[PDB]
């Protein structure tokens, strides 16, 4: 199957400059031209840059033409997609993609965050949230930039799950995450949900005991 | 720059029915017209291409016509599976532009919200701050208002709330309600409680705490 893997998302000064990556699988990259396309917080989708199957050629639109570069290394298979002059404006999930034939874009990345902003990042405070069935969950309060990710047991807990969208409280994200099991589970066992925040590095194991 | 109009914006379809999404260009295209569908967290997915050929894997509900300006996409059967953002693209030529995205919604029965509230943890309250977590899982219609009330008072201020996309699976929504307060504040109450005030039920579901 094709595969593209971005990499390189991050939080950057305006003015900054950022590398991403998207290392292509499955086919014969030399083969197919290749694309960027943004989409900004407003979900809209912006296309940003192409570069033909060879490389002979690269266009942009007059948004970001001059400060971002489009290369492709066929050697190892990767899209390049070179920020500098960074903007606020700028903030958006990145997505690369495959041309084809006819041609159209039948192949994205899984999507690379990129947020411009003077805030420097700060790290999750994770508090535990204990109350036929049982509902649990836990707070992600005040931390930058977005995104991270939560999981339940390890992974084992993959279904009865909630993770609401982070929501923006005074320069800071917060969200919380639900999970439902039966009785004969919680509090017989122990579940704990798994908190990342790769932009801080962070990672943290949060036990849901009952009080008292 | 060619301007692609979509309509409508939000649209919600019964099971079984036919989807019908619209899209207008301000110039020719030729055909160089395509749809692709987004779900919520994934990155778009090429859905038809020449306005007529489906991407290899879609299956056959899904079908695009017109020609000249505007052209369609069709679903049918509409199934469980189908709620998400659907764009129109356009690659005559450069710059390649997309649709401002038109929401699918399904439509099912009412349900009412599984509610759980959840006192501030002692980890929060220790480091003087109390956060009271209401969780609101797997309703229908979406439009629900939440209601905080401290020791029978409605509060206002320090809440945050939260929807998430549309579930694929029973149709259904889920919503996060936080109020913050400080640990003072906090402590100088007594009783918590949560209120979802629907339509299909203007009678409220209620859940509630005593600090003691």
């Amino acid at each position: 199957e094709v595969h593209l893997v971005e990499s390189g998302g991050d939080l950057v000064k305006p003015g900054g400059s950022l590398k991403l990556s998207c290392a292509a699988s499955g086919f014969t990259f030399s083969h197919y031209g290749m694309s960027w396309v943004r989409q900004t917080p407003d979900k809209r989708l912006e296309w940003v840059a192409t570069i033909g199957s060879r490389g002979t050629y690269t266009h942009y639109p007059d948004s970001v033409k001059g400060r971002f570069t489009i290369s492709r290394d066929n050697d190892k298979n990767a899209l390049y997609l070179q920020m500098n002059s960074l903007k606020s404006e700028d903030t958006a999930m990145y997505y690369c993609a495959r041309r084809s034939e006819y041609s159209a874009m039948d192949y994205w990345g899984q999507g690379a965050s990129v947020t411009v902003s003077s805030a420097k990042t700060t790290p999750p405070s994770v508090y535990p949230l204990a109350p036929s069935m049982v509902t649990l969950g836990c707070l992600v309060k005040g931390y930058f930039p977005e995104p991270v990710t939560v999981t339940w047991n390890s992974g084992s807990l993959s279904s009865g799950v909630h993770t609401f969208p982070a929501v923006l409280q005074s320069d800071l994200y917060t969200l919380s995450s639900s999970v439902t099991v039966p009785s004969s589970t919680w509090p017989s066992e122990t579940v704990t949900c798994n908190v990342a925040h790769p932009a801080s590095s962070t990672k943290v194991d949060k036990k849901i005991v009952p009080r008292d | 720059d060619i301007v692609l109009t979509q309509s409508p914006a939000s649209l919600a379809v019964s099971l079984g029915q036919r989807a019908t999404i619209s899209c207008r260009a301000s110039e020719s295209v030729d055909s160089f017209m395509n749809w692709f569908q987004q779900k919520p967290g994934q990155p778009p997915k090429l859905l038809i291409y020449a306005i007529s050929n489906r991407g290899s894997g879609v299956p056959a509900r899904f079908s695009g016509s017109g020609s000249g300006t505007d052209f369609s996409l069709n679903i049918h059967p509409v199934e469980e599976d189908d709620p998400a953002m659907y764009f129109c693209q356009q690659t005559k030529e450069v710059p390649w532009t997309f649709g401002g995205g038109t929401k699918l919604e399904i439509k099912r029965a009412d349900a009412a919200p599984t509610v759980s509230i959840f006192p501030p943890s002692s980890e929060q309250l220790t480091s003087g701050g109390a956060s009271v977590v209401c969780f609101l899982n797997n309703f229908y219609p979406k439009d629900i208002n939440v209601k905080w009330k401290i020791d029978g008072s409605e509060r206002q201020n320090g809440v945050l709330n939260s929807w998430t996309d549309q579930d694929s699976k029973d149709s259904t929504y889920s919503m996060s309600s936080t109020l913050t307060l400080t640990k003072d504040e906090y402590e100088r109450h007594n009783s918590y409680t949560c209120e979802a005030t629907h339509k299909t039920s203007t009678s409220p579901i209620v859940k509630s705490f005593n600090r003691n």
